[PDB]
């Protein structure tokens, strides 16, 4: 049992948190008040769920989690809303001035005031493991907070903890809900400057789970909690090889072997199914084939990009809930007679399965239909690789006019970091096309 | 082999040590160049203020130079 | 969090006055001071204008300044002259003549370090000062030369703050005095230097609505100033009730402001309707969008075909569809893709409160960074020098120290805003 500690950073970061920390409650029967009357072993315990949980004398099962935001009114609502009791008030960590959609803010003026202060809790965390396992970061491309914090967070978390695992959920931006035009920028700065201290990194398109609310879930304009709802649901899925355990479970880890090839090459494209609504999944039962079908659709993917236009360098299945492995070889094996799955050369073409027995959960007065299985892809495409090119496109944009930078440059930035960020996603751009040639 | 398998732990100690030590020092230079800039501009602000000031009382004594007349 | 509002000279204070009444209402504050509302989230944001006083009385932090009593006791007479804190209250008495020397140089040079008394004890009480906004026109002498002086003075003191302006531009449709064009050119000189973020409220553009749209032979500052008020309610909804975003002014600059000289921008407000038209007209979430974005519901008289969008901010209000909005929104970007600028993607924002302003169900507030704002200074500087070319009136500046010298800079740094705005209307992303 090794402890995984979360990082939730700024607005996005923050409200995904709550939605993915009460999802986590439900399925593990833990009550708002820390209270899991099914957990025998008080005040402590070696249980799959104590990696993302530990334990007090008084039985409070209690997040290992910490909670930055740069300002305080998101943060006063977790203080102040339905779980305050489920954390302790140090884990819950807000400035008074938040970084004004500026990566430079969110580094350097604010940012580095309360850094040490956000270390010093997160080593708080650190301490009460035994075998502390790594961190999962979750904050915003867009945003001043989640871009420029966060990067000078993972920076400062590589020199306390060294090549301890660090895995991000990062919120892309979509022009549907963006608040700031400079979100290029700050996308490309933090991309720029976490890469080399991420070891993974599962990137959320606002775009794709906007439009998956509209269409599966017949949501006519999704707001933040539909998206968040939908987006713990996937996070959920990752996680769930970390906080059950069974017999066909395979740990994430053992998937990120096959995931990265290369460290820059970190990027998975997550695809989760079924979304449906109650009115739709009434007396319609959906089976291992169709979910798994539904894998290989690109409307259902969290970031927009067409695999069928690149190559494979992995597939893994994270199936959970009411699922044997005859059913996912059988739709395995229709689907490679059928579909647009063509691997790169140097990379074996099997796809590795995992399978956890606990069912999904959903939030009560939530749009997705409770439903008996459920299956997360990851893949490694370079397909992914659009995301990079819509974003930088953008970039050059602005930045041939020099659009906005004069607000990095009044709080201490330089155009050679711009261009420096600029450079490496160009290069990370090529590597992704170099990974595709066949070999000679 | 013995004396292989020592010289491959002490190697990938001292390249974690590398990365941290060089992690370290460009997000001190990094930190130092930016408190620099930040100074130098809000600088370069106030001494234009200060110089509307200096035309301002230049042009109070203009004005009570031509009042003596 | 905290806005510290400051309203100078006799424009200034009328405008200033309306605004507090008006977003007063809004909230739910009476005149006493006291709150007497029905919706929680009157109160959410309302420390961003209002102090809490012993009592739970909210006193608006509101700096009154100018250089005659006249207005202010005015001021203290209307239906909220109670509401205001009596110490903020900082009048002179030898007056500015409507000349902006006086205000900037020598007369409210005198009352300055008194006004920045005040200021001071208001910042120093906030948790977390945002900045100012200051209310004010630029065609006398106390709004323009006192106001653009104290501008320079609190940036002195709070550098690291977001200044805004509120700045109404002299139009000979509504007054008569010839050295209006004197006073907007020296301030608007320090305007470009000073300022983060300036809204254009243009007496020429007020006129012509009152006029031509509403219909009244004979508008009154009074319905110029009921323009003007919707209009500065419009805009500052997004930094007065919960919302995602431009939620405070730095955050609004950083969207509005792609290049730090070109801050000024022009304002617009839906809907505006003839008491003829009124009966006809339905207000639909597609004619409100499309009224919002006509020249002739600008605030700043300019066309808006005849530039180019750098950045744009919608603020619509009321009970609607939000899909609506964003289908309206696109429609509009799409239909006029020309006049928005191709190398700064996405710089159309919409925001959607559900509090309308007072007697409206649904209302739109458009602010706008054009290009097209170059006709408005245009005009301005032809005024200028069509004096200053005959040297007529100087001597009411040189009798107060100044030189030629600095009027030629202030027409040179204009005309240099203008090609600016020229400059990057011709820009191509290829
Ligand atoms: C009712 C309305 C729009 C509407 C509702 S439904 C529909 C189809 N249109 C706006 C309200 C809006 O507050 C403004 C911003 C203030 C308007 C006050 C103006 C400045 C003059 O002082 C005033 C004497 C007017 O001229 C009238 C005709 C009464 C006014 O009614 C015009 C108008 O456009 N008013
Ligand atoms: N999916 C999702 N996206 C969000 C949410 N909140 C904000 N965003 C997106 O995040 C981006 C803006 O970043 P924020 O997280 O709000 O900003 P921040 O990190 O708080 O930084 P500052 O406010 O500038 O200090 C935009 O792309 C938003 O659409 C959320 O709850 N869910
Ligand atoms: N819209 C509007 N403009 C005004 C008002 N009062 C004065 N002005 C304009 O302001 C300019 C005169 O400046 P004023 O504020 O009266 O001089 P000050 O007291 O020295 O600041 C002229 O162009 C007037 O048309 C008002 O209440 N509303
Ligand atoms: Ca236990
Ligand atoms: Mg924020
Ligand atoms: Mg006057």
């Amino acid at each position: 049992m090794r402890e995984c500690i979360s990082i939730h950073v700024g607005q996005a970061g923050v409200q995904i948190g709550n939605a993915c920390w009460e999802l986590y409650c439900l399925e593990h029967g833990i009550q708002p008040d820390g209270q899991m009357p099914s957990d025998k072993t008080i005040g402590g315990g070696d249980d799959s769920f104590n990696t993302f949980f530990s334990e007090t004398g008084a039985g409070k099962h209690v997040p290992r989690a910490v909670f930055v935001d740069l300002e305080p009114t998101v943060i006063d609502e977790v203080r102040t809303g339905t779980y305050r009791q489920l954390f302790h008030p140090e884990q819950l960590i807000t400035g008074k001035e938040d970084a004004a959609n500026n990566y430079a803010r969110g580094h350097y003026t604010i940012g580095k005031e309360i850094i040490d202060l956000v270390l010093d809790r997160i080593r708080k965390l650190a301490d009460q493991c035994t075998g502390l396992q790594g961190f999962l970061v979750f904050h915003s491309f867009g945003g001043g907070t989640g871009s420029g914090f966060t990067s000078l967070l993972m920076e400062r978390l590589s020199v306390d903890y060294g090549k301890k695992s660090k895995l991000e959920f990062s919120i892309y931006p979509a022009p549907q809900v963006s608040t700031a035009v400079v979100e290029p920028y700050n996308s490309i700065l933090t991309t720029h400057t976490t890469l080399e201290h991420s070891d993974c990194a599962f990137m959320v398109d606002n775009e794709a789970i906007y439009d998956i609310c509209r269409r599966n879930l017949d949501i006519e304009r999704p707001t933040y909690t539909n998206l968040n709802r939908l987006i713990s649901q996937i996070v959920s899925s990752i996680t769930a090889s970390l906080r059950f355990d069974g017999a066909l479970n395979v740990d994430l880890t053992e998937f990120q072997t096959n995931l990265v090839p290369y460290p820059r090459i970190h990027f998975p494209l997550a695809t989760y199914a079924p979304v449906i609504s109650a009115e739709k999944a009434y007396h319609e039962q959906l089976s291992v084939a169709e979910i798994t079908n539904a894998c290989f659709e690109p409307a259902n993917q969290m970031v927009k990009c067409d695999p069928r236009h690149g190559k494979y360098m992995a597939c893994c299945l994270l199936y959970r809930g009411d699922v044997v492995p005859k059913d996912v070889n059988a739709a395995i094996a229709t689907i490679k007679t059928k579909r647009s799955i063509q691997f790169v050369d140097w990379c074996p073409t099997g796809f590795k399965v995992g399978i956890n027995y606990q069912p999904p959960t959903v939030v009560p007065g939530g749009d997705l239909a409770k439903v008996q299985r459920a299956v997360c892809m990851l893949s490694n495409t370079t397909a992914i690789a659009e995301a990079w090119a819509r974003l930088d496109h953008k970039f050059d944009l602005m930045y041939a006019k020099r659009a906005f930078v004069h607000w990095y440059v009044g709080e201490g930035m330089e155009e050679g970091e711009f261009s420096e960020a600029r450079e490496d996603m160009a290069a990370l751009e090529k590597d992704y096309e170099e990974v595709g040639v066949d070999s000679v | 082999k013995r004396e292989h398998e020592r010289e491959v732990i002490q190697k990938a100690i001292e390249e974690n040590n590398n990365f941290i030590k060089m992690a370290k020092e460009k997000l001190a230079q990094k930190m130092e160049s930016n408190k620099e800039n930040r100074e130098a501009h809000l600088a370069a602000m106030l001494e234009r203020l200060q110089e509307k000031d200096k035309h301002a009382e230049e042009v109070r004594k203009n004005k009570e130079l031509k009042e003596e007349a | 969090r905290e806005i510290v509002h400051i309203q100078a000279g006799q424009c200034g204070n009328q405008i200033g006055a309306k605004f507090w009444e008006v977003i007063s209402d809004e909230h739910g504050i009476d005149p006493t001071g006291s709150y007497h509302g029905d919706s929680d989230l009157q109160l959410e944001r309302i420390n961003v204008y209002y102090n809490e006083a012993t009592g739970n009385k909210y006193v608006p932090r509101a700096i009154l300044v100018d250089l005659e009593p006249g207005t202010m006791d005015s001021v203290r007479s209307g239906p909220f002259g109670q509401i205001f804190r009596p110490d903020n209250f900082v009048f002179g008495q030898s007056g500015a003549g409507n000349n902006w020397a006086k205000g900037h140089y020598t007369e409210g040079a005198e009352l300055v370090d008194s006004v920045l008394d005040v200021v001071r004890k208001e910042s120093e009480s906030c948790d977390c000062l945002q900045g100012f906004q200051l209310t004010h026109s630029l065609g006398g002498g106390t709004g323009s030369g006192m106001g653009t002086l104290l501008i320079s003075k609190i940036r002195e003191e709070y550098p690291d703050r977001i200044m805004n302006t509120f700045s109404v531009m002299p139009s000979p449709k509504v007054s008569d005095t010839v050295v209006e064009p004197y006073n907007a050119t020296l301030s608007v000189h320090q305007l470009v230097e000073n300022t983060d973020e300036t809204y254009c409220i243009d007496n020429e553009a007020l006129y012509d609505i009152c006029f031509r749209t509403l219909k009244l032979t004979t508008p009154t500052y009074g319905d110029l100033n009921h323009l003007v008020s919707a209009t500065m309610s419009g805009v500052t909804t997004c930094l007065r009730f919960p919302g995602q975003l431009n939620a405070d002014l730095r955050k609004l600059a950083v969207n509005m402001v792609p290049f730090p000289r070109l801050h000024f921008f022009m304002p617009g407000f839906a809907p505006l309707t003839s008491r003829g038209s009124q009966q006809y007209r339905a207000l639909t979430v597609p004619e409100l969008t499309q009224q919002m974005f006509d020249s002739k519901n600008m605030m700043a008289a300019c066309d808006p075909r005849h530039g180019r969008y750098l950045t744009v901010a919608a603020i619509f209000r009321g009970r609607m569809s939000m899909k609506e909005v964003d289908e309206q929104m696109l429609n509009v970007q799409n239909k006029n893709s020309s006049y928005f600028v191709e190398w700064i993607p996405n710089n159309v924002k919409t925001a959607v409160c559900d509090i309308p302003p007072r007697g409206l169900k649904m209302s739109a507030t458009f602010i706008g960074n054009s290009t097209a704002i170059q006709e408005l200074f245009k005009r301005i500087s032809e005024q200028f020098t069509a004096m200053f070319r005959r040297k007529a009136f100087l001597h009411w500046y040189t009798g107060e120290g100044m030189d030629e010298m600095e009027f030629t800079e202030a027409e040179s740094n204009m005309n240099d805003l203008v090609s600016e705005y020229q400059q990057y209307q011709d820009a191509t992303a290829d």
